[PDB]
């Protein structure tokens, strides 16, 4: 329907908002006002219609075509959650058959040869889950990161992933907030969180660093470090700089951190490492300057743009053959499921706002 | 074939082979000749067939004292991870006598923290298989500091989650 | 700005003193696009969360959702004061009489804006004060502004041994 | 003797001050028969258990397992000090160079004990000090022994509000 004025700050507090295209609107201040204040002329639909809340504001979770749908989505959301934060999320335990299917194998390919070629993370998700079922939240908002729910062995699990297809899978103010308050939701409800890692860094610009990335990118780091509930990570491809740390790293407390052979885990991309390291061996003899530099780049990428350093020092439990992932996450979230961990006494934290 | 996804899968089959066979093929023959089993062969006979999930299998030391950085075996002379004994969870380390005489070092200490801290966390037994010459002397005080951080988390556990030492 | 400051001084047991003079939220299509709805909520969520003594004083303007935000009694503020020049109402007179007169204004455009300017004066005279909020005990007292420093002293003296908690939880889920 | 004293003063909230000058454990076939292994453990188990402020000062000798025992930082001692004459090492030079030279000593018995006495001097000069432990932050500081009474004062001043606990249990299971 309409949710107008202060009202809107009820549904805001609430975990998950569902809104139905073309027949539901939210707004703190009506178009009338904002005309005779700000001379700007705007319709209700654009101001606060479903799509506009879903894609732009980052306020709503879902935009269903009709009410019937919307109601069905709400029943889907309940399915994954416990009745209250004293029980663990409703299960229908199955025991999964962990012989290596022909679905499993497909993982072993679906990272292209070219670093640049994208590949849909939606696959890598649906590979691992029960019945390949992924129940995605906030699809229209920050596509560069993917959040939602499914099941592993009949037990609920929460999913956060970088989506190469969009922005290369680079984290941005919007993705960091969408992911941050998904994790916190899963954590408070005791639902476990499974994180898929492709991330070349944070998407540069001046805007981003005016708006306040600093504060609003932090959110995600806080959420991971706060979380008790089982945290399993898997690095498929790219994991550079802070944006490695952010994405459910071990340093924040993630239980089990896997990395595929393709994984690249390194302070910063090799051109923008080779630069800073070799800035007096690429200065000597401007003759054949690049010929060297794109050498020292092609040694950096062969020496350090791989999992194996972070393995040697136990930052990723295991480097694993992508096929194997739905075994590890199985026989991980078996052990975990009696994780017992807590954060110092305190009325509340102080997470960046 | 290296710069290629397939090549980088067929790399990590190579280093799995090298990691599981860390110890040299006279050192394993010496171990058998002494009527002993090898740390992996120990881990199998403990854990329910197929459970094993090995952690820090591609660990490597970071000591360049006394030319100990001539060889950095994967695993760093201990086999660690998690599985099931009789269909109940249990975390296990198995010291590898083949590797550096099985002498404790920094890394191969900090692996047997990771297992401990994973047991304490989950609430599951730790079964410690012991077979070592002693401290890795090359790494000096470092390999004492590792012992200490074990002996703090043997006390912290004590009475919480069963700790069984199998001295072999 | 204000949400995170309130939290800070509610984590480290520092009492919060509010002062209230707010017509409402900034109107724009930016504010709404950029998620006012989530990012204005934060302040309400901080107020209601906080269990260190809260004392609020409405100096002048307090209309609609903004009144609620600003350390209102509804969100568990201890002692709520109002000066005679406090105006505490759903929404400005003009907006109010546009909706709760709409008819008898549409009647006879002969003297439209006129009868509507009169109505605006009336509604201001009737409800643009802290005297209905008073009646219902939404504000403890109406005070003479000079007496704002006494009430704050005496109120904090009492308030210091305030014991108040929120139901068991690992953490809340505040808007981000 | 020392295990039970540490426990006592960790049960009744009395801070423990250690002083460290220990070459190692007494060598004998009695000590081993009579269960050193269980009954030397007790001291480690007391240190790691104790949650009242711990401050350790290594005066001279601190080698191997005995270093760990004696209120080392590994077993959760707060502030670990070392005098310049502290020697903190896996094991005495002689024993060390017997194992980490063994070859180039077995070479040319012509000057065996000799090259081995030299090697013993070297290893003493290199690692028989608190400067590698320092590098790695196993001992907070290296101090001038005169400054042992200041550090203990200032350290305890801070340390008094130490909050530290061991995971939930009916009781531990210490060696008996
Ligand atoms: O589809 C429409 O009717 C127009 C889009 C917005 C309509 C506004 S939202 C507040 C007000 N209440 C309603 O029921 N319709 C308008």
């Amino acid at each position: 329907g309409p949710c107008a004025g202060g009202a809107v700050y009820s549904p805001a507090i609430t975990d998950f908002t569902v809104m139905v295209d073309q027949t539901s609107h939210m707004f703190i201040t009506g178009p009338d006002v904002i005309k005779t204040v700000t001379g700007e002329d705007v319709g209700f639909e654009e101001l606060g219609g479903a799509r506009t809340h879903n894609s732009t504001s980052g306020v709503a979770h879902h935009m269903a075509g009709d009410e019937k749908d919307a109601v069905e989505y709400v029943k889907q959301l309940l399915s994954y959650l416990p009745s209250n934060n004293l029980s663990e999320p409703p299960a229908f335990p199955e025991e999964a058959d962990l012989a290596v299917t022909d679905e499993d194998a497909e993982l072993d390919t679906i990272v292209p040869d070219s670093a640049n070629q994208p590949y849909d993370m939606h696959s890598v998700i649906e590979h691992v889950l029960d019945d390949a079922e992924f129940f995605e939240t906030q699809p229209l908002f920050a596509p560069n990161i993917l959040t939602g729910f499914g099941r592993v062995e009949g037990r609920p699990v929460g999913i956060v992933a970088n989506q190469p297809m969009q922005f290369a899978g680079c984290l941005d103010i919007t993705a960091s907030e969408k992911a941050a308050r998904f994790v916190r939701t899963c954590d408070a409800f005791n639902v476990p969180v499974l994180t898929f890692v492709d991330v070349p860094g944070f998407l540069p610009g001046v805007d981003q660093e005016h708006d306040g990335i600093i504060r609003r990118g932090a959110k995600l780091i806080f959420a991971y470090a706060e979380a008790t509930v089982p945290l399993i990570t898997v690095i498929t491809r790219k994991a550079f700089g802070g944006a490695y740390l952010v994405m459910g790293s071990k340093h924040l407390g993630a239980d089990l951190n896997l990395a595929w052979p393709t994984a690249q885990i390194a302070v910063m991309g090799a051109q923008g490492a080779v630069n800073i390291l070799h800035r007096r061996t690429i200065a000597d003899a401007g003759d054949d300057a690049e010929a060297t530099r794109a050498r020292l780049i092609q040694e950096y990428e062969d020496a350090l743009l791989n999992p194996y350093t972070a393995a040697e020092r136990g930052y990723v439990d295991a480097v694993i053959m992508p096929s194997d992932t739905r075994r590890h996450i199985v026989r991980g979230l078996r052990q975990l499921r009696t994780k017992r961990e807590s954060l110092p006494p305190k009325k509340h934290g102080n997470i960046p706002l | 074939d290296i710069h290629t996804t397939a090549g980088k899968l067929a790399d990590l089959r190579r280093r799995i082979e090298e990691a599981t066979h860390a110890g040299s093929a006279r050192a394993v023959e010496k171990q058998h000749a002494k009527g002993k089993l090898t740390a992996r062969e120990r881990i199998d006979l403990l854990l329910d067939e197929g459970s094993f999930v090995e952690l820090d299998e591609f660990a490597r030391h970071r000591s360049t004292n006394f030319g100990l950085d001539a060889n950095r075996p994967y695993g760093d002379g201990v086999v660690t991870g998690y599985g099931t004994v009789d269909g109940r969870p249990v975390a296990v380390f198995s010291q590898d006598f083949t590797v550096f005489g099985g002498a404790l070092g920094e890394v191969y200490g900090q692996k047997i923290v990771k297992v401990m801290d994973f047991a304490l966390k989950t609430g599951c037994p730790v079964v410690g298989i012991n077979d070592s010459g002693g401290a890795r002397i090359q790494e000096g005080v470092a390999s004492l500091g590792a012992y200490g951080e074990i002996f703090r988390r043997n006390t912290h556990a004590s009475g919480v989650i069963p700790q069984i030492s199998l001295v072999v």
